[PDB]
């Protein structure tokens, strides 16, 4: 089984240096050429360079030559890629892959002159909605932090299906996320259920049980 | 006075190379990998320039005008392949830095992932697919020994290199036979030319 | 050096129909004498998927409905069984030359029936009254298509100030549509007025939905 | 005398031109079927070897050449007597002329298009193995021509010189347009 | 010349049981490491069906219920499993040798619960009696199991004269027998006699079921 | 798509000749190897030689070195074996086989010195039951016919289920068969139950159905 396990996401200051680590198992590891491909904002996919294990010869991308250095750990079975004076143009996930088939987890690198904020989220309850229907939703609400990913489950993970996560929006050098999943009418509100929000640049796992209303 | 002197000592060396010749042309194709392989070596690397000798020798002591004009035809083609030889042998070396691009057989080596290292052996049947076999702890790729693969650890990405490209090659599809024997076979994706 | 471009934006095919992706480039990829135009699937939140390694070959593991076809200069990937787990972005790479150049990307989504939206109307929790603020949002479930247009009201005046709309990718299960649409407010503002509207207008109705809600009846 | 040296030096230069062109070329080029030429320098080269070492021990320069040029004169012998032996043994056994190759001691027989084509295989094991690229047919390092993957035979024939073997299509495969993988497995040997 | 002497000779398992079928050889069957023992199953009314290849490896499209292996001067062939449409024979062979001998035989047949004999007359007619002869039978039909033994009753005493007893095969959908005990007489010995009794003795029936036709009331 | 088909049963005298046909198709004739299997007495398989279509190159076995031939014909695709001195050991099937997997259909010889008689069929009826049910059994017996076998089906092989055949029985140098099937309330004496037999040797298509009295 072929894994190649990523370090995770990274925000750092416009102008310094930084390394990701694709931490790989399975396989004899000097003998696959480790290939590294950055996905842009939205949906935009660029080479970045590939790199011999056992060998030690590298190839780079014309634009990235000098941007970022790709190196080889044989002994925890590693490889790493460096980033220096990183730009605004330069927030983007970061993708390790080995024959084209086997890729990484991914990386997510945020460059902003901002700082850390736990988020402060604020979980919504419909007051005195008396809805006949059985499938009444029900959301919390996530604002103020920095920067992403927030992960953000429902009953620890126990409500799986019926689940809505959305993606961010921005505003004040801010992210908002909101999310919603509709219940049946007899568990709300005798039932307990957990906006479970986890923020790692924060290190904020808050369960925050959502009070009735 | 001494021509019977030199024509034993010419007669004496050429039973000698005609003997290491024929060793050479027999016994020597079928086995490829270990054995009868220094006198293979030995005399394919030796063949070009003693019959570049050849011609000179008879360029030097001629026949005819005609005679001049093709010992020196041959002598300068013999010359044309053994220099192309060096040439392509000396690019194979300094893009990889192995003594076995110095074969005069072929100009491309096979690269293969065996237990942490990478083998290099020369690669003749070069086209699209490289099949490779295992008995039961022994791997034979493209009739060349690799020495003691097993199947379960089958390397799943195999490189070709060439004076001007290096080709990478992955495991498409495979076959078990046995208790431990197999058969893989390994198709081009991603040509990098350096 | 090498520019790509893929002749559709978005698509627009339903299950079982024939769904082609044509991703033209400009140089020669064939070397030797095969095209090694690489062809990839990524879902939303995940590293893509390589399905096509040589023009025409398959990965192991993905299924027979994608085919690959062309050569020299254009290239297309076809599925004709256009199933419910298909929506996504597809890819092309050369797999030739240096830079190893992707395409522009392909997002095909499946085409769904028409659907009215649950709309849903959530008053603001108190701690965001104690922190100072307020902030209503509408949580408008599965819909379907894209289009679609949402309106906040105030005690009968419309308010272009504050309004965000955010939306969900397409779902893989059955290819519906949900959106948040947000309106953040101060103390004075929530103070000031009562009866907030929601108004959601479809395309597949006429009368939009009233999710209008007030603070003295929550 | 003068002119005869003269003549000596050109046809060993032109004989080593023929024996440079058959080395390098026939067999490791392609594998395609110019055998014979290996096979016409063989037949030149072992009587002219075996004349160079009687011609060298009838006119010795020491004991030590003569008794070297005998040495290297029975060895010359011994190999082309076990050579002759080795291919007339496989030569009354099949009606093919490809047990004259310089080491054979197995001939494939793979039967397309309906007609059987016989290559001096070298070596076999239990189970061997077909690969189709394209139009053209591999079977263990021999060329086999041009057969389509899915005109292969289910039965092939290896023919040693005590025994007929029987090979029949035990696993196969395809992963290009008519390109694929097939395994080769004994299920009967005959007793010749 | 090779012998093989198969120790069994009829086996009765169940579905779920185990069903061993051990071949022997006279010596050796080894070549380059493979002893060459091929295992064939032929139903009745077919030809073989090619089971095992060399001793050990499977046809291809047959089930993987006979992969018995063996090896050396010692070759067993095993069901495990033991599936309801087995009524078969399997047969050894040695594909090494000049002869390729065959094995000898080993009809398995499926054990099922006790079930009585159905036994049905079949009175005789006009149509064979005015051709010259008459014939009368019992047919006993889904037994188990073969020793059952059918007696006549003609008339009163008992009659043991050109009877014959004919047996079936095992049947592949529900693995029951079946009888047919016919006794053939004279234009004057059917008209001499009127009471015709069948019976039949079985190890499953504590009492032998009778069954009579009679001429005159026809 | 591989099918040997081979001619079919036949009835031959002591010293004659017969010749066993066994036409292959489905697969490129010349180039696989043809294999013949003698089975006697219903339980005994023995071997007899195989023989390549390409050469005329055979190898029989050592109790048919002299009774058995094999010959080739490479234009209509057929194995044509005959055989030699037929005495009374020789009433057996015959198989092809080809690569111990694609055997044949079995032509049936058989040596003796009759004729080949007509199926005397006696369809007849049970004698005033007065009992029908869906499980009622009917039976169609035929005597005195030669040689084997006899293509005994019910209603031109509609009833495929609950059809019991029996096994010939020699008695007088004569064969005699029976056949039942337990037939349903709704379809007799309601719908038309016939008994057919067929003699090859004979060449006979002799149908009765079968009337109650």
């Amino acid at each position: 089984e072929v894994q190649l396990q990523q370090s995770g996401p990274e925000l750092v200051k416009p102008g310094a240096s930084m390394k990701i680590s694709c931490k790989t198992s399975g396989y004899s590891f000097t003998g696959y050429t480790m290939n590294w491909v950055k996905q842009s904002h939205g949906k935009n996919l660029e080479w970045i360079g590939l790199i011999n294990p056992y060998n030690g010869d590298t190839s780079y991308n014309q634009k990235f030559k000098g941007k970022a250095t790709l190196t080889v750990d044989k002994s925890s079975s590693t490889a790493y890629m460096e980033l220096l004076s990183l730009t605004s143009e330069d927030s983007a996930v970061y993708y390790c892959e080995v024959i084209n088939t086997y890729w990484g987890q991914g990386t997510l690198v945020t460059v902003s002159a901002a700082k850390t904020t736990p988020p402060s989220v604020y979980p919504l309850a419909p007051g005195s909605a008396a809805q006949t229907n059985s499938m009444v939703t029900l959301g919390c609400l996530v604002k103020g932090y920095f920067p992403e990913p927030v992960t953000v489950t429902w009953n620890s993970g126990s409500l799986s299906s019926g689940v809505h996560t959305f993606p961010a929006v921005l505003q004040s050098d801010l992210y908002t996320l909101s999310s919603s999943v509709t219940v049946p009418s007899s568990t709300w509100p005798s039932e307990t259920v957990t906006c479970n929000v986890a923020h790692p640049a924060s290190s904020t796992k808050v369960d925050k049980k959502i009070v009735p209303r | 006075a001494q021509i019977i002197a030199i024509i034993k000592d010419w007669n004496f060396a050429w039973s000698l190379i005609f003997l290491l010749i024929t060793i050479v042309l027999q016994y020597g194709y079928p086995s490829r990998s270990m054995t009868v392989y220094v006198f293979k070596m030995f005399v394919l690397w030796l063949l070009w320039p003693s019959s570049m000798a050849l011609s000179i020798f008879s360029a030097v002591y001629p026949i005819d005008l005609a005679s001049q004009i093709i010992s020196g035809i041959v002598a300068a083609v013999s010359a044309m392949m053994w220099i192309s030889y060096f040439v392509q042998s000396i690019r194979l070396f300094m893009r990889t830095g192995s003594w076995w691009s110095f074969n005069p057989e072929t100009n491309c080596l096979l690269n293969v992932p065996f237990g942490g290292t990478i083998v290099v052996r020369p690669l003749v049947e070069d086209s699209t697919s490289v099949t490779a076999v295992v008995t039961r702890g022994h791997l034979k790729m493209a009739g060349m020994h690799f020495g003691a693969c097993d199947y379960d650890r089958l390397p799943k990405e195999v490189t070709v290199a060439k004076p001007n490209v290096l080709i990478y090659l992955k495991m498409v599809k495979r076959q078990s036979y046995g208790t431990n024997s197999g058969v893989a076979i390994y198709s081009r994706y991603r040509i990098g030319n350096y | 050096d090498i520019v790509m471009t893929q002749s559709p934006a978005s698509l627009a095919v339903s299950l079982g129909q024939r769904a082609t992706i044509s991703c033209k480039a400009s140089q020669s990829i064939d070397y030797d004498g095969d095209n090694y135009m690489n062809w990839y699937q990524q879902k939303p939140g995940q590293p893509p998927k390589l399905l096509i390694y040589t023009t025409s070959n398959l990965e192991s593991g993905i299924p027979a409905r994608f085919s690959g076809s062309g050569s020299g200069t254009d290239f297309t990937l076809n599925i004709h069984p256009v199933e419910e787990g298909d929506a996504a972005t597809y890819y092309c790479q050369q797999n030739n030359e240096d830079p190893y150049t992707f395409g522009g990307g392909t997002k095909l989504e499946i085409k769904r029936a028409d659907a009215a939206p649950t709309v849903s109307i959530f008053p603001p929790s108190s701690e965001q009254l104690t922190s100072g603020g307020a902030s209503v949002v509408c949580f408008l479930n599965n819909f379907y298509p894209k289009d679609i247009n949402v309106k906040w009201k105030i005690d009968g005046s419309e308010r272009q100030n504050g309004v965000l709309n955010s939306w969900t990718d397409q779902d893989s299960k059955d290819s519906t549509y949900s959106m948040s649409s947000t309106l953040t407010l101060t103390k004075d503002e929530y103070e000031r007025h009562n009866s907030y509207t929601c108004e959601a207008t479809h395309k597949t109705s006429t009368s939009p939905i009233v999710k209008s809600f007030n603070r003295n009846e929550c």
